[PDB]
């Protein structure tokens, strides 16, 4: 039998592959085309900031942090443009609610990533990385630490259980009407968006490239395994949250506590 | 005995219509229903039906209504001249009697007045009359094929029809391409029932089928929508119609029995008791003692477990599913117990006229004790889950509730009913199958039926039925687990192995089928959902003349329009998921 | 290669249409093995329960809606045949109108029976319909030698 | 750098997309109720001030936590004003 855990995706990948392809009638055609790569290469130019090693970044740019947010708020249009892609005002309403509660629970992110790169004061992710050298900026942050994680696992991860199916009959979940290549590439867009989720989560709150009495890299790669076999533990334990219950703990509840958040963390930093 | 041929001539009921019309018109029928059944003449009938609605103690509910071909049937002594008939079920409740009355039709002029206006859950009925007999109702709303397709040409419970798929053409799609025609181009008429708004921006048809889980079968309720308002639903009923009742004709008594369990995939040996019990109530056969007690305690597993099936869809729909997914492992213990009596998980065809199909093994007593003493510590973990829990409970508040009189109206029974103040239950009422000779209690909700009682009433019977079913195991008396009457079929296989007369009587019974004389019975039992019945007439053959089959789901499905209109579409599944209606009960 | 045969057999998404009755084993079944099978996403789909005139249509515009490569279970006495309601109301079959690939008779079949199904269905599915020259055996012919060994069983009055 | 990244990242899309092709009106109470996403137009608009003060905080100093508290605290009766006249509630 397959011994590996990755082989099972592969192997959807490659059952992906080799469809064959239907036009759909009165529907648009460059948006039924271009909405799968608003989904995919957002989370995938999303790994493009990491400092995987000094002597191997991929990006030396001074800023990388505006760019995560630019991604994270860009990922609505491609819910928004399969929405209109469906042409099925069922779908359509479907991909509308996705959308509300997604724009709903974006907010948070920012705010919370904006107490790490206060005590970090740079956007160079060298300054960052160089920041956690001996103290973590994870002890004094766990309210931050959490949003952003909510927040994370909120943007079109499936933590939030509407992409696929409506709690409210009268519309229907978007991801019916593709059936071809794109949603393998659905698929593997959130596979790349939790990885790099994570990864970014890694080497901006904890303390990546360490090597304590090991080679960083695998050091990170470790710790970047870790986590993700906590975030699945996690997101399969996190049952189904309906629709109201989703918003009545969405602007009620964290925007005091990151606001809380930036007046600790500008407290006590000086 | 209570099986014994009387007329009922004596009822008050009799005597008071005696003395209002004076003599005439009445001939009172000798059968084994157990009920009065009359004749009126079909001019009379809306009259009649009117003096009994109003009478001092009236029959408030109308249990059945159907119709009985009766062109074949060669002794007939005492009944008038008929061609066709219908028969009307009625109940009262404060008197705990029944009624029947039959009108009798002749073939050239098969014309009856319209019950619908006395009682509205009649109306489905004289739909269905009209689609498998050719009886036209006259001052009929909406009378329409509501089991065949609208272009199915014949009466499929006309006795010159053929019965079985072979005698017509098989599927060779030529009729396939011309519904795919008419599925493709689906506009509406307007003519599906009365559809007063008509179909433009003011109002939208949507078909609305749930083909979801816990939809409870795959079903289409079309409605029109105004403000998200529910205008009006029409149900499409009948796509799940497997011919129950023609089947009868055509099977003997005792290879009939495996028909019943799929009435209601669910029940199992519930669907088997009112047919076994109505078969003997033909037959003439009193049961030894241990077949009662056998019986109750299936009967109790297998309510056990529909009810916890109802209330984990329950929670799992409208709540948290984490906790009450364990009840899906103990539901495999009350199967694991099915499959050592019976033999098989689902649809065991364990009863048989007479008794049973073996005795029990001899390990039963423990397995029935290790579950009865586990159970109990779970069923309080539920009881604090669901009595206890706010966020459902807030929500399952007021939604589509009804009270005893909307109920009476619309036929509906058990849960639905008794969640108002009417303390009426079957097995205390009529005791069958022994449980005169238990100690139970009847829970009841009031004078409010919602979502939250429903479930809570299901709770506090589930805690009832493993009373029962503790007093079974403890008060489990010795002997057979068959009669001694020759019409016991099959004989016990042992003295088949070895005696010639019980063989005899076993190849005869098992293949000609055995010999029931020509006599009406009825039996009626509080089912997992609502009061199931079998009214089986037979006309001294081995096969059934004329097989009745009333499931409370078709009324409960039909009632859903007098509460529904007034409320939100989430509303409408809500009450459609705590209603408890399967489509193969539906449509039988 | 026959890399493209492996992703087939290691990866599939079944699509359940279970009718009134036998879904509860069938839903047993997947409770245990397995929100993501979805319409017109899914290349298998295990036709259960009784194939009706009435409602057949609707499982054909299902079989028309998945991709091109189709596979099909029929599970039950009532899906492989009319199973035992020959009457004027169900269709005799599901295999009348559109193509089957496995058949697992029982009323209902156990979950077991569905893991034998997948197995059967990858073995079919990595041998290319699935034919090749390779199916003629059967499992009536396959463990005939095995049945008929058989001697001695259990007396009925234990548990 | 970054741009061999982007080149080889758009090189992929076309490779994967032709690689893929050669393979082979009236509403009425619908819908509405968006201003949870127009309240986030305003708000990002809002909090982009504080995208451009989280990177200079220490020169800032204590009138710079005066004012930014001033200004969060009026962001913080709006949101109330919302949820207390009931624009900010349960939406469709
Ligand atoms: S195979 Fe058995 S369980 Fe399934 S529908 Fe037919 S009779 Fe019911």
């Amino acid at each position: 039998v397959g011994w590996g855990g990755s082989l099972q995706l592969v192997a959807d990948m490659i059952k992906m592959f080799f469809k064959e392809d239907w036009i759909p009638k009165f529907s648009d055609r460059v948006i039924f085309t271009l909405a799968p790569m608003i989904a995919f290469t957002s989370l995938l130019l999303a790994f493009a900031i990491v400092p995987v090693s000094p002597g191997w970044v991929v990006a030396d740019l001074n800023i990388g942090i505006l760019f995560f947010l630019m991604m994270a708020g860009l990922a609505v249009y491609a819910v928004l443009f399969a929405g209109w892609s469906s042409n099925n005002k069922y779908s359509l309403l479907g991909a509308m609610r996705a959308s509300a509660q997604t724009l709903s629970y974006e907010v948070f992110l920012g705010l919370s990533l904006m107490g790490v790169v206060a005590q970090a004061g740079s956007f160079n992710m060298t300054d960052i990385v160089n920041s956690q050298a001996h103290v973590w900026n994870v002890i004094p942050q766990f309210f931050g630490f959490i949003t952003f994680a909510i927040a994370g696992v909120a943007v079109c991860h499936r933590h939030p259980f509407d992409q696929p199916e409506a709690e409210q009959e009268l519309a229907d979940g978007y991801h019916i009407e593709y059936s071809g290549m794109k949603f393998g590439l659905f698929f593997v867009g959130e596979y790349i968006g939790i990885v790099t989720i994570s990864a970014l989560m890694v080497t901006l709150f904890f303390g990546g490239w360490q090597g304590p009495l090991l080679p960083p890299f695998i050091w990170f790669a470790l710790k970047t395994a870790f986590f993700m076999m906590m975030f699945i533990l996690i997101r399969a334990s996190l049952p189904r949250p309906r629709y109201d219950q989703v918003m009545s703990f969405g602007w009620k509840i964290c925007l005091p506590l990151t606001l809380i958040n930036l007046l600790v963390t500008a407290a006590v930093i000086l | 005995p209570a099986w014994q041929t009387r007329d009922h001539l004596d009822d008050p009921v009799i005597g008071e219509l005696r003395n209002r019309f004076g003599p005439d018109a009445f001939t009172v029928q000798a059968t084994r229903t157990g009920v009065p059944v009359v004749w009126i003449k079909r001019e009379q009938l809306l009259e009649v039906g009117d003096f009994l609605k109003k009478l001092p103690k009236p029959y408030v509910m109308l249990f059945d209504l159907h119709g009985m071909d009766e062109r074949l049937r060669t002794h007939r002594e005492g009944l008038p001249a008929a061609d066709f008939s219908v028969f009307y079920h009625l109940i009262s409740i404060d008197r705990n009697r029944d009624i029947m009355l039959k009108v009798a039709l002749a073939e050239n002029d098969l014309h009856v007045p319209t019950f619908t206006k006395l009682f509205p859950n009649a109306n489905w009925y004289e739909r269905e009359t009209w689609d498998l007999f050719g009886i036209t109702f006259d001052g009929h709303p909406n009378l329409r094929r509501i089991m065949m397709p609208q272009t199915w040409k014949g009466h499929p419970l006309r006795k010159d029809y053929p019965a079985r798929a072979t005698e017509f053409s098989p599927f060779e799609l030529t009729k396939a391409k011309q519904d795919l025609e008419m599925e493709a181009l689906t506009f509406k008429p307007e003519e599906w029932g009365m559809k007063r708004g008509t179909e433009n921006e003011d109002f939208m048809f949507l078909n609305l089928g749930p083909n979801h889980p816990s939809a409870h079968g795959a079903f289409r309720i079309v409605l029109q929508l105004d403000g998200e308002e529910i205008v009006d639903c029409v149900p499409d009923i009948g796509y799940h119609h497997r011919g129950a009742e023609k089947m009868g004709e055509r099977q003997s008594w005792h290879s009939y029995i495996p028909y019943t369990d799929r009435i209601e995939y669910l029940g199992g040996c519930v669907n088997e008791m009112p047919y076994v019990l109505a078969v003997e109530k033909l037959a003439g056969i009193t049961v030894p003692d241990r077949v009662n007690v056998i019986r109750v305690m299936l009967s109790e597993l297998f309510r056990i477990n529909s009810h916890l099936l109802y209330i984990s869809t329950f929670i799992q729909d409208v709540g948290a599913m984490t906790p009450v997914f364990f009840a899906f492992t103990d539901r495999q213990k009350i199967y694991d117990l099915v499959e050592a009596i019976t033999g098989f998980r689902m649809h065991p065809a364990w009863f048989r006229i007479g008794g049973v199909a073996h005795d029990l093994p001899r390990g039963w007593d423990r397995l029935l004790r290790e579950f009865l003493d586990w159970m109990p510590k779970r069923l309080a973990s539920y009881e604090k889950a669901a009595l206890q829990n706010t966020i459902l409970k807030g929500r399952s508040q007021g939604v589509a509730a009804y009270g005893a009189k909307e109920a009476l109206e619309w036929g509906t029974t058990g849960a639905g009913l008794r969640a108002t103040g009417i303390d009426f239950d079957v097995r205390k009422a009529r005791p069958y199958s022994g449980y005169e000779n238990f100690d139970f209690e009847i829970p009841v909700g009031g004078g409010v039926s919602d979502c939250y009682t429903r479930v809570m009433l299901k709770v506090e019977e589930l805690r009832q039925s493993l009373r029962i079913l503790e007093q079974c195991l403890n008060n489990m008396p010795e002997g057979p687990f068959k009669a001694d009457h020759p019409l016991t079929t099959p004989p016990p296989k042992e003295r088949t192995l070895q005696h010639i007369e019980t063989l005899i009587t076993h190849f005869l019974q098992v293949s000609w089928g055995p010999v029931m004389p020509a006599n009406e019975s009825f039996q009626m039992i509080e089912a997992t959902k609502g009061i199931n019945s079998y009214y089986l007439t037979s006309d001294g053959s081995t096969m059934s003349y004329r097989t009745r089959v009333r499931t409370p789901s078709f009324a409960h499905l039909q009632q859903i329009p007098a509460a529904i209109r007034g409320s939100l579409v989430s509303d409408l599944i809500v009450y459609l998921g705590s209603i408890d209606f399967v489509m193969s009960d539906v449509d039988r | 290669n026959d890399m493209v045969n492996w992703g087939r057999k290691n990866s599939i998404w079944p699509y359940n249409f279970g009718l009134s009755c036998c879904y509860v084993e069938m839903v047993t079944s997947f409770t245990a093995v397995h929100l993501r099978a979805s319409p017109r996403q899914a290349d298998l789909m295990v036709v259960a329960g009784t194939c009706f005139t009435k409602m057949a249509p609707v499982i054909q515009r299902l079989y028309d809606q998945m991709l091109e490569p189709k596979w099909v279970i029929s599970m039950g006495a009532c899906a492989n045949s009319g199973g035992m309601y020959d009457i004027y109301s169900v269709v005799q079959g599901v295999d009348k109108f559109i193509p089957v690939d496995v058949y697992i008779p029982g009323c209902p079949p156990r979950p077991e029976a569905y893991m034998q199904a997948l197995m059967l269905l990858q073995e079919s599915i990595g041998k290319e319909q699935g034919v090749y020259r390779a199916n003629m055996q059967s499992e009536r012919e396959r463990k005939r030698g095995e049945r008929i060994a058989v001697t001695n069983l259990r007396t009925p009055d234990e548990i | 750098a970054f741009a061999i990244f982007l080149i080889v990242a758009i090189g992929l899309c076309c490779l994967m997309l032709v690689g893929g092709w050669f393979l082979g009106a009236r509403l009425r109470l619908s819908a509405k109720f968006y201003l949870v996403a127009m309240f986030f137009v305003i708000f990002d608009v809002e909090a982009l001030y504080l995208f451009a003060w989280s990177t200079s905080i220490r020169e800032s100093g204590w009138v710079g936590f005066v004012e930014a508290a001033i200004f969060i605290f009026v962001l913080l009766a709006g949101l109330v004003y919302l949820v207390r006249i009931g624009a900010l509630d349960w939406t469709p």
